[PDB]
Parts: C-alpha cells; sequence; structure tokens
RNA sequence: GGUGUAGUGGUAGGAGAGCGUUCUAAGGGCGUUGAAGGUCGAUCGUGAGGACGGCUGGAGCGCUUAGAAGUGAGAAUGCCG
RNA sequence: AUCCGGGAGUCAGACUGCGAGUGAUAAGAUCCGUAGUCGAAAGGGAAACAGCCCAGACCACCAGCUAAGGUCCCAAAAUAU
RNA sequence: UAGUGAACCAGUACCGUGAGGGAAAGGUGAAAAGCACCCCGGAAGGGGAGUGAAAUAGAUCCUGAAACCGUGUGCCUACAACAAGUCAAAGCUCGUUAAUGAGUGAUGGCGUGCCUUUUGUAGAAUGAACCGGCGAGUUACGAUUGCAUGCGAGGUUAAGUC
C-alpha cells in the first residue's frame, strides 16, 4: 500500500470527438474507436472508472470492405427454438442499419464486463453526415491509423 | 542431590514413537505399514523362514 | 522538491517534512541518515537525472525500528498429505526527511 | 489415568472460525466446511502475492504508454533512448510524473528524442 | 420511573411458525386499535395474543402507568418452547415420528 | 561472536528436535479484596500454541524439575443424543 | 565409490522423439531396448489441457534483466525497416 | 456415553408362545425460609410486593457451549451467469490489547470443493444431512542391535528366611 493514484468517478472531464468513415476498413475504424472508450491515450487509468470519451460516428454508408467480403460475411442469429438460424444479413447491412455494422463489430472488441456495457452506449453511429449532437461542442479527430 | 532438581544420565532415556497420531508427525495414515497386502493387516506376515 | 533516490532496490519519492518507512539501516533511533544517490531534483528547474546527480545530499533522522503484521503462508497439495506452516514479519525503519540541496 | 478431552477441541475449532468471519452462507458456522475455504483462501494468498508485482508493472507500462504517445514517441523508443541516454528511472516512478508532471516528462522525453537521434 | 409493562404466556399449545403469522399484524401499532384487529382473524393463535395484550394492559394500569389510550405495542416475540414427541404406525410394519411443538409468546406495550 | 561460500519442492518410507492433555513426587505459589469452566477483544512466537483485559460464573487451581500413560478426531453406507 | 550393521517401501506403470516384432507394413492397441516428463512438481506458453516446448518455489518488497512464445482491440509490448 | 447391565424401588419397564434378549434415568439453597397478600385470565401462565448474599438459584430448579429458531439495527442489494474466495479499490458508518486502525463493499483481474483408491480425478468412480460426546500399534514372557551406567579376565543372582 503506497503511492499510485487511483481516480475516482468524477475526477476525469469527458470530452466529444467525430470521426469520418469514407473509405476506411471496418477493422481499423473499430480498433481505434474501441480503444478510445476505455480511456486510453489518456494517462490516467483505472481499470474501474470509465475514464473514456464520447464518440459519433459520421458516414457510416461509406465504409469498405476490402476485395470481398461485399457478399461474403455471413452474420449469424439464432432464436433459441429449434432450427432458426437466421442469416439474414450479408454485405447488406451497408445499405439498411448501417448503424448496425459497427454497433456489432465494436461491442465485439469490448470486454464485457459491466464497463463493456456502460462503454458500450458511449458511441453515437450515423450514417449520413448530421450531428443532432451540436449542443456539446465535439471535435475531430485525424486518423492516420 | 536433592528431589526438586533431578537430572538424569545425558544421552540415556529417549521417548517413543506413537504411531498413527497425524499426518505431520510423519507415521500417520497406515502407521508406517503403506499400501494393501497381508504385510499390513491384523497380526500379518508369514512365518519365520 | 522531489527527490527520487534509490534506497535497497526501490526507488521513492521524497519531499521535506514528511516519513518514509524503509527497510533496515543498521542506525540507532534518533540518530542522522545520510542518503546519497538521488536521480531527480524536482520543483521548477528540473535537475534531470544522470545516475548520480552530483553534490545532491539528502539527509534524515529516524523514529522507530517496527514490524508489519504476520503473513500467514500455509502450502497443502489435494489429495496428498502436506502441511507447511510459516510466519513472517519483517522489520521497518522509519525515515524523517530534511534538507534537500540548497 | 482415563484422560478425556476437554476442552482442546473447543480452541481449535474457534480459533478455524475466527478466521471465517464474514462468509457468504453457512461458512461462519459449519466447522467442516469452515475448515476447507480457509485451506482455499490460502492457496489464493500465495498466488495474489506474486501478481500484485505482475499487475502493477502492466498497470504502469500502460499509463507510460499513453503519455508517451502524447508526446509523439511510441511506448518503448522511450525504453531504448533512456537508456542509450543512461537513465535508470523505475516504472512506477516514469508513471506518477507522467501523471502529474508534464514538465519533468517532457524534459525527459527530449532528451530520449535527443538520445536515439545520434 | 419506568414504561413499558411486560406479559408473557409460557408454553402455549399452538405451533410457533403459525403464530409468527399474527404477529406480523400487530407490531408499531396503538393498542386500542390492535385489540380490534386481533378480534376478527379465525385462527387458533387469534384468541390467545388478545389475552396477552389484556393482561399487558391490567400490568401497566394496576402497577405503573396511566393513559390507556396512549400505549404502543412496541415489542413482540415469538420463541419455541419444549416440544412432544409421539409416534404412528405407518403402513408395512414400520413407524414414523410425530412432533408436537409449543411456544413462548411476550408483548411489551410502551406508552409513546 | 564476526565474515565469507554453498544449499533449503517432494507421496510411500528412514532420522532429529519441540507444543498440548490427565495423574504422582519435591520445591515454591494463587484464591470470596473472586479458582476452574463459558463469552468477547483491534495481542505475542517460525510451528503446534501462549499471555493480559471487559463480562458472566461461585470453590478450588496454576509455575519449575523428574516420572507414568485409557495422551490429541473430520471422514469406518462408524455408535448414542 | 567399497565393506559391516540397524530400518523400510516397492513386484497394476503411462505418454512422447527414437528402432524393432504381432497387427492389415491400422489404433490413446499390444510386447521389449534406449532418453525425458508425469507418478512424487508447483510457475510461463499451446483458448481451455497429468506425459508436448521453457523452467524446479525457505520468506517479504507497489525494484531491475532475459528463455519458450509474442507486439490492430479483448490483452502487455512495432499499425516497425 | 466413564465405573457392574443397574449410584435413581434393575435383571425392573419393554420385546418373543418359548429357551432367551434388555434399556433410559445423579446435582435448588447454608437453612424450605418452596413466594402471605394484590392484579389479568376458566385455568395454565405472568406482573407487582415479599424470602434470600444472589430468583437470569422458582422445584424440567449449580455453571449452561454447538447445530437450530427468533427480535432490533450500522453498510450493501431489482441488466444479473457467482467452488462463493482472494488481490486491487470508491463511498458510507465507527473509534481499539494504539497501530503502517475496525465494520461494510459499487467496481475490475484471477480462480473447476474435502477424503479414499488409482497409469489417471473437478469427476457422471466411491463416503459424509448438521452439531456435540465416545471411538484403533498396548501389555506379559523370550530373542537381537543402538545408547547409558557399575565392576572388568571376570560378571551376576533365582526360589526362599527376617
Amino acid at each position: 500500500m503506497r503511492t499510485t493514484y487511483m481516480a475516482k468517478a468524477g475526477e476525469v472531464e469527458r470530452k466529444w470527438y467525430v470521426v469520418d468513415a469514407t473509405d476506411v476498413p471496418l477493422g481499423r475504424l473499430s480498433a481505434v474507436v474501441a480503444s478510445v472508450l476505455r480511456g486510453k491515450n489518456k494517462p490516467t487509468f483505472t481499470p474501474h472508472v470509465d475514464t473514456g470519451d464520447f464518440v459519433i460516428v459520421i458516414n457510416a454508408d461509406k465504409v469498405k470492405l476490402t476485395g470481398k467480403k461485399a457478399t461474403d460475411k455471413i452474420y449469424y442469429r439464432h432464436s433459441m427454438y429449434p432450427g432458426g438460424l437466421k442469416s439474414v444479413t450479408a454485405g447488406e447491412l451497408r445499405d439498411k442499419n448501417s448503424r448496425r455494422l459497427i454497433e456489432t463489430s465494436v461491442k465485439g472488441m469490448l470486454p464485457k464486463n459491466t464497463l463493456g456495457r456502460k462503454q458500450f452506449t458511449k458511441l453515437n453511429v450515423y450514417g449520413g453526415a448530421e450531428h443532432p449532437h451540436a449542443a456539446q461542442q465535439p471535435e475531430v479527430l485525424d486518423i492516420t491509423n | 542431590m536433592k528431589l526438586h532438581e533431578l537430572k538424569p544420565a545425558e544421552g540415556s532415556r529417549q521417548v517413543r514413537n506413537r504411531v498413527g497420531r497425524g499426518t505431520s508427525s510423519g507415521n500417520g495414515k497406515t502407521a508406517g505399514r503403506g499400501q494393501k497386502g497381508q504385510k499390513a493387516r491384523s497380526g500379518g506376515g508369514v512365518r519365520l523362514g | 522538491m522531489y527527490a527520487i533516490i534509490k534506497t535497497g532496490g526501490k526507488q521513492v519519492k521524497v519531499e521535506v517534512g514528511q516519513a518514509i518507512y524503509v527497510e533496515k539501516l543498521n542506525v540507532e533511533a534518533g540518530e542522522k541518515v545520510v542518503f546519497d544517490e538521488v536521480i531527480l531534483v524536482g520543483g521548477e528547474s528540473t535537475k534531470v537525472g544522470a545516475p548520480t546527480v552530483a553534490g545532491a545530499t539528502v539527509e534524515g533522522t529516524v523514529e522507530k525500528h517496527g514490524k508489519q503484521k504476520k503473513v500467514v503462508t500455509f502450502q497443502y497439495k489435494p489429495k496428498k498429505h502436506s502441511h507447511r506452516k510459516q510466519g513472517h514479519r519483517q522489520p521497518y525503519t522509519k525515515v524523517m526527511i530534511e534538507a534537500i540541496n540548497a | 489415568a482415563r484422560v478425556k478431552g476437554g476442552t482442546v477441541t473447543r480452541k481449535r475449532r474457534k480459533k478455524v472460525l475466527k478466521l471465517a468471519k464474514g462468509y457468504y452462507g453457512s461458512k461462519h458456522t459449519l466447522f467442516k466446511s469452515a475448515k476447507e475455504q480457509v485451506m482455499n483462501s490460502y492457496y489464493y494468498a500465495f498466488r495474489d502475492r506474486r501478481q500484485k508485482k505482475r499487475d502493477f508493472r502492466k498497470l504502469w507500462i500502460a499509463r507510460i504508454n499513453a503519455a508517451a504517445r502524447m508526446n509523439g514517441l511510441s511506448y518503448s523508443k522511450l525504453m531504448h533512448g533512456l537508456k542509450l541516454a543512461e537513465i535508470d528511472i523505475n516504472r512506477k516512478m516514469l508513471a506518477d510524473l507522467a501523471v502529474n508532471d508534464a514538465a519533468a516528462f517532457t524534459a525527459l522525453a527530449e532528451q530520449a528524442k535527443d538520445a536515439l537521434s545520434k | 420511573q419506568i414504561t413499558s409493562a411486560k406479559a408473557t404466556a409460557k408454553t402455549v399449545r399452538t405451533s410457533p411458525r403459525k403464530a409468527r403469522l399474527v404477529i406480523d399484524l400487530i407490531r408499531g401499532k396503538s393498542v386500542a386499535d390492535a385489540i380490534s384487529i386481533l378480534k376478527f382473524t379465525p385462527n387458533k393463535s387469534a384468541g390467545i395474543i388478545e389475552k396477552v395484550l389484556m393482561s399487558a394492559v391490567a400490568n401497566a394500569e394496576n402497577n405503573f402507568d396511566l393513559d390507556v389510550e396512549s400505549l404502543v405495542v412496541s415489542e413482540a416475540f415469538v420463541n419455541e418452547g419444549p416440544t412432544m414427541k409421539r409416534f404412528r404406525p405407518r403402513a408395512k410394519g414400520s413407524a414414523s415420528p410425530i412432533n408436537k411443538r409449543t411456544s413462548h409468546i411476550t408483548v411489551v406495550v410502551t406508552e409513546k
């Protein structure tokens, strides 16, 4: 028992970031976004407290799928009933519910604690190019990642 | 020499073994005899020779 | 006023007018202790630590010689027969601090 | 010379039970099952006095990661540069200096920039 | 100066689970309403706690207190008395026991 | 006593040193100004284990050296309550 | 290392490089010779895993370096040249 | 729960047609001075007042542990997959055989009980409902070796008498 910082709940200020998605693949967008929300890129970790930030996503959508996988990465859902596998999606989710792409391929990237739920509700994914959240003054990142 | 200060001759009165009295004495759970077989039953061992 | 001082295997942050709980030092109570290896001097103009920044003597005095609580370290191995039993209680020396470089 | 077993067993079993205050069931007041989680608590204490040191190096490394990446250095080129600059700070001390003293951490960051610049 | 007279009734020949049902309905109320509460429950454990409260009221009158209209049932217990033990001839030769249980009941009547 | 160098996982099994219970002997003690027993405490030793204090209890018990054993429990589809 | 004497446990082994049989030139099969680990070995790796690769814990520390294996996120370190 | 089976009205109660088999059960206080009288209730049972050094010694009567059943309250708990712990840790409540204090614990890392038998166990191999009490390498006579003691080219008594 000696001196290292263990941050409290209301010590670390949060921010608001804006990220485009024009022709970047899924894995690297999701990787940088999921490393934002735990509180990395800030020297004041805990593994207890939400030290992360808020992330808004524009232009869901215009995300690439490199080479093929336009018709290939079949998702799967099962409904706990006999024979109930529903492979209803494909790369079709680019067209419709492009919210639903990034809300799966980021939820996989996170832990599955209770912090993997309080750190998931800070995403906002919009397929268009509009902030309804302009009341909160968000900033812009630059991805060379 | 008197009654309340007795001293024995050194190295000349040993203690005992009390066998089967706890696992960390060294001789508990089969008492220095080991696993099954007729040397470890009640009064086992063949006759001499 | 920072000072980062090698004491034993460990490194310690040091200010003026506090106590540090360090290992044994072979010195009677209390008397004077002069630590020698000083990496950093902080504050305003940081004396960056080349190893043994020269002319850096950190002085101090001693309050007690005491011990931590016991550490019951029992080992066992299941479905076999084993008991090792110990208890360990290290000695500790408080260290008051005086007079970083001036 | 009949010896009864008067007051030894209570002393043993209650020295066991005082090691078991706050066990989340009927592991307060049952002698045969209190004498088991005390054993497993000793196994876990033996493990966890040796995973303190596995933990805090990973925590100070992560904080050095973030604060080093703030100054345009990846998280290992500090290590190699500071050993070329022949500097021997423990990872705890760079962690808390990296949190608090921005001036001192940027000073060490610039000398590590200067070190491997050769 | 003391308030809060007592009254008990020991080894009452009623089961101790069932009598804890009624004493759910009495704790914390005024005395003059809880008697009316007791007079309508149709149980064996109804017509006993009546006698306990009336003896407690008589204790508070004839020994210490005044002000019958300002008395609050503050505490009430159910504890287990000693148990009788008998048997019953169950079929195919054997037998299985039957417990018969008893309870101790106390009620404390503070003023306010 | 220093100071060096070396070693210290471990079942069956071999060897060594100690803790604890009941009694006997001798010396020296405690106790209605509270003994044994019970309960609680945030105490000491490397181990079994040992002190002190608060409460309950109402008539006997520790300490040192030696001796003798119906001398230590969690498991037997153990026995009794 | 040898000799003399006191005291035992063991006679159901297993898998994996290797090199040979019976098998169908099949088996986590079976039977031997050779070496290791488990049995009687805890820590790291192969998601989890007695026998595979690295390494054999007297104890404490919120000190430092490497092996096997790794460096986009879970999850520690290169989105390295 | 020892000691006869039995400290007590015991080879009794109880079981089998019969020969036969066979339990459990000790303790108020120095003295019975064993609660006059009042109060609720049919009583049982309690509350006053008394006896007594002590009634939480009130006749189931010395001390009165554990499982088990309750009452009150300091802290936590209704998006949660938990061999039930341990390492880390915010908050709230408290203040000790005074010391690197005590209670609780939102949250994160790691983590398949205890015996026995086995080449091998978390095992879907096998045993324990829980607590308490009892419950297993002893003794006599011989033999062999280690240690110790007294004598030592010697050692040493048995049965038996006082």
